[PDB]
RNA sequence: CCGAUAGUGAACCAGUACCGUGAGGGAAAGGUGAAAAGCACCCCGGAAGGGGAGUGAAAUAGAACCUGAAACCGUGUGCUUACAAGUAGUCAGAGCCCGUUAAUGGGUGAUGGCGUGCCUUUUGUAGAAUGAACCGGCGAGUUACGAUUUGAUGCAAGGUUAA
RNA sequence: AACUUGGGAGUCAGAACAUGGGUGAUAAGGUCCGUGUUCGAAAGGGAAACAGCCCAGACCACCAGCUAAGGUCCCAAAAUA
RNA sequence: CAAUGGUAGGAGAGCGUUCUAAGGGCGUUGAAGCAUGAUCGUAAGGACAUGUGGAGCGCUUAGAAGUGAGAAUGCCGGUGU
């Protein structure tokens, strides 16, 4: 019995055209290019889901480094001092502590300056 | 995507700072000034918005140089014409148009992104003790050596 | 409140008529007629015809006045193209697409 | 056993391997015949012996 | 590509035109061309060993004797074809919508009577087949057919 | 001397930004009130 | 009134009255989860726990244990006929803080 | 077994248009509705068209007439954009509009980070190696007989039929 | 882990670095061998960019932490130690 | 507790399309198609609601195949620049 490939190619191509919703120009109306761009998008996303973890890490580094020099002490010494004191607060939490609660950041900086 | 603060233009406050150059080497002043106006000393730093402060440089002719790059350290620049390459030494800039010397040394220390240009426009370099920006109320700033 | 008039399969390329319909978009009926009758292009007589049809429809079917009538919107879109050929050189034949146009005009009293 | 609930004997039947239908099957492009040479051609191969 | 009308001329020359090289207007890629490897006239029948054919009739007749769907009736005795009477018999015997009636040898009147009752097929004792016993939810065997089926299938 | 690539819809619509017909130089006629082209004779009336 | 907790593999800063999202826990809807790994209680009374601040626990009601939005992992190698598509949905919990300890 | 790119070349005035001096070669092209009830009259127009009214369940079923996708062409607009160097995405994110298959929501995106299509062929290709203008349809390991091996099922010193 | 028997293959165009040699000119991103490694068939970090070099093998999240090669004045995370 | 980069290639499990057998169902109180949507599963994919649409079509188990297209300077038809 013959079978004619109707109503399956349509759906498969449409659910990639729709998945390319909002791409420039001809990349959001043609299957032959929408598919390539969606493939590339998935690849880029898979890389960036890793890159983000380190981008935000170094963002917290920059903020902590800026905060430390307001107290005449550098990031390297600051982190070494907290390691000596036994404090195990993430770089993220130091970033928000520095932004929000200046007194507390000063207090733990002293407790780290004194852990020399 | 949990809880990192992001600065936006409703909460950015930029201040003004005068940094004297009498007795301060080009690179070791320009790098620090670039850090200033980039905003990397703001605990509320944010990469995708222009945090960071304004900077004024007042003397800009009392710059000293190490070694003998008075005659060396020639700047080049092209006019996009065939054989259109002419050059000028650092001393000639320091006596003629010394403001450009520092204004070009710092902008080379910032990115070339659009934020880079909008940040470099926050710099006003003058070649003589007086600055015309007393209305923005500047604060002397000392350099961390 | 709105009156319709359409001319179908007009023998003019739609992009040629659209140039003229880019002037009477949103103007008053009298000013629109004065433009068409004075613009020296080919499509102009065929569109003026459509405007008179629209205004006649309005008066005879909705008994609205032909003075406060602005052109709500007027456009033109492709029609059933006629395919022909031109005998070119070295035995080769190139195609000639004689296009057409579906002219639409709606005039409104600007109310509900 | 009912005609609308029948089951074949366990492990007695197996779906055959269709070739040259998509990459995911593992036999997609070259249909398992490598790249070039006689083996890669229709009616190719060499006489036994 | 050999049975489609015409198609014998190389449609254009091999080199020089800028077109793909083609050899017949009846090749598989062409609209109107030959089919590659489709259906061919063939048979689908196979065979099984004889003893296995017998264990399958016995297995179907034992499933329809474990589920209590085997009604042995003594005889049938229909002296003229009448359908309304065969419906009365199967309802008074409480037989499901689908029943297979088994006579001894050919019983013309029993057959002509159940041809139209929708859901009933009439079969001789020798013409018993698996597809028929397995569709039927109930059986009705004449005592003579029941002794014949015991002799043949065991 | 052949188009190396397609002109996208964006480029096409961009080039023809300045490709348009101007509204005619029409003014109202003093004898009849119908519009006429400036410096031409009214075709409805036939004046000046 | 302000403290930092360590849950799953990460740390969170919390003040009572907030909704939070952490790795999946083994408690059920409406229950109370109490964290015993507190590392800093700040604000008006700062308590810098060396590893942890001893004694300070943090209690929160649990609600809406769910699954995150479907990230679709896709990767491919060009000219190699190699690609893989997999969908993923991290589980999580919505916690609301209701008390702090010190 | 095929249901109009299939099934005959030909479902339809088809070995016909058409092509060639001729042998020959050879197409494309089905579908209003239940009923033709196939739109009386009026209005603009020379007419083609149209807009009402009426027929009909339906007239974006009006004769090119069932459904009516995509390429492609338009008309509106919510959000953006005229100092910028862009394989056009991703990731981070303000501002501005909207409100669902209510779920840690939809549209657009100032600005930052990262980032040279896909196939084939190769030692190696963003490759300036090849292939595709774009959409749609069609388009390639099947069948017959025989051999070998594995699984399965009879039953076994026996198993088994062919015409 | 290894071996034996049976079913199914693909492979017979290699490449660069390091090291022992021939050939050439103690020429070549040369050519022919031996011995690793890598690429081929390998993403990730470093080498500006840069299949073969250095470090290291990606099951899938996470706005957690520690390090290798390389680094810490700015571009650009870290010592103007 | 261990394993999970991967090309030629081997093995396994599966998702889908047409048809057939049986069982059980849905359909002018609106089927199949078509369009939209912010829905579900690990993937092939599966539903639901709302519009157009005006008659057929799902589901379970099992059988068969003209069963899955993005490239062949592929063929046919439309439409671009
Ligand atoms: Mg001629
Ligand atoms: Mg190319
Ligand atoms: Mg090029
Ligand atoms: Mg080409």
């Amino acid at each position: 019995p013959r079978v004619k490939g109707g109503t399956v190619t349509r759906a498969r191509r449409k659910k990639t055209i729709k998945l390319a919703k909002g791409y420039f120009g001809s990349k959001h109306t043609l299957y032959k290019v929408a598919k390539q761009q969606v493939m590339k998008s998935g690849q880029y996303a898979f890389r960036d889901r890793r890159q983000r973890k380190r981008d935000f890490r170094k963002l917290w580094i920059t903020r902590i480094n800026a905060a430390a020099r307001q107290h005449e002490m550098s990031y390297s010494r600051l982190m070494n001092g907290l390691k000596k004191a036994g404090i195990d607060i993430n770089r993220k939490m130091l970033s928000e502590i520095a932004i929000s609660d200046e007194k507390a950041f000063a207090q733990l900086v002293t407790k780290a300056k004194d852990a020399l | 995507m949990r809880q990192t603060f992001m600065a936006n233009e409703s909460n950015i406050e930029r201040k003004w700072y005068v940094i004297d150059a009498e007795g301060q080497t080009l690179g070791r002043l320009s790098s620090e000034v670039a850090s200033i106006l980039r905003g990397k000393n703001k605990v509320t730093y944010t990469p995708h918005v222009d945090t960071g402060d304004y900077v004024i440089v007042i003397n800009a002719s009392k710059i000293e140089f190490t070694g003998n790059k008075e005659t060396d350290k020639v700047y080049y620049r092209h006019s996009n014409h065939p054989g259109g390459i002419k050059s000028i030494t650092a001393g000639e800039l320091r006596r003629t148009n010394p403001e450009r010397l520092i204004e070009n040394s710092i902008k080379g220390m910032l990115p070339s992104t659009r934020l880079g240009e909008k940040q470099g426009k926050k710099l006003f370099v003058y070649g003589g003790a007086e600055h015309p920006h007393a209305a923005q109320q500047p604060e002397n700033y000392e350099l961390r050596g | 409140m709105e009156a319709k008039a359409v001319a179908r399969t007009i023998r003019i390329a739609p992009r040629k008529v659209r140039l003229v319909l880019d002037l009477i978009r949103g103007k008053n009926a009298a000013e629109a007629i004065a433009i068409l009758k004075l613009t020296n292009k080919a499509s102009s007589p065929v569109i003026e015809k459509v405007l008179m049809s629209a205004l006649a429809n309005a008066e005879h079917n909705y008994d609205m006045n032909t003075d406060e009538l602005v052109v709500k919107e007027a456009y033109a879109n492709e029609g059933p193209t006629l395919k022909r050929f031109r005998p070119r050189a070295q035995g080769r034949a190139s195609a000639i697409n004689k296009r057409t146009s579906h002219i639409t005009i709606v005039v409104s009293d600007g109310k509900e | 056993m009912k005609l609308h609930e029948l089951k074949p004997a366990e492990g007695s039947r197996k779906e055959r391997n269709r070739v040259g239908r998509g990459v995911a099957t593992g036999n997609g492009k070259t249909s398992g015949r490598g790249h070039k040479g006689q083996k890669a051609r229709s009616g190719g191969g060499v006489r036994p012996g | 590509r050999s049975a489609v009308s015409g198609g014998g001329r190389k449609p254009w020359k091999q080199k020089g035109t800028g077109r793909a090289r083609q050899g017949t207007i009846r090749a598989p890629q062409w609209r109107g061309g030959g089919i590659v490897f489709g259906p061919t006239p063939r048979s689908y029948a196979y065979k099984m060993p004889k003893k296995m054919r017998r264990l399958a009739l016995r297995s179907a007749l034992s499933f329809k004797a474990q589920e209590n769907g085997l009604t042995v009736v003594d005889a049938f005795n229909f002296e003229a074809p009448k359908t309304k009477e065969f419906k009365n018999v199967l309802s008074t015997l409480e037989q499901p919508k689908k029943v297979l009636v088994v006579t001894e040898n050919e019983d013309v009147n029993v057959e002509l009577s159940a041809r139209n009752i929708p859901g009933v097929q009439v079969t001789t004792a020798q013409g018993l087949n698996v597809l028929d016993i397995t569709n039927a939810d109930s059986l009705v065997i004449t005592e003579a057919a029941a002794k014949k089926v015991e002799e043949v299938l065991g | 001397a052949v188009p190396k690539r397609r002109t996208s819809k964006t480029r096409k619509n961009k080039r023809r930004t300045h490709f348009k017909i101007s509204v005619p130089g029409m003014t109202e006629c003093p004898n009849c009130g119908e519009y006429k082209l400036s410096h031409r004779v009214c075709k409805n009336c036939g004046s000046y | 009134m302000f403290a930092i907790i360590e849950t799953g593999g990460k740390q969170i800063k919390v003040e009572e009255g907030q909704e939070i999202f952490v790795e999946k826990l083994d408690v059920n809807e409406g229950d109370t989860f109490t964290f015993d790994k507190v590392l800093f209680v700040g604000g008006d009374s700062v308590k810098v726990g060396a590893p942890t601040v001893e004694g300070a626990t943090v209690t929160a009601t649990v609600n809406k244990q769910g699954r995150g939005k479907k990230i679709t992992v896709f990767t491919y190698k060009r000219r190699k006929n190699s690609k893989r598509k997999k969908g993923h949905r991290q589980p999580y919990t919505k916690l609301t803080i209701d008390k702090i300890n010190a």
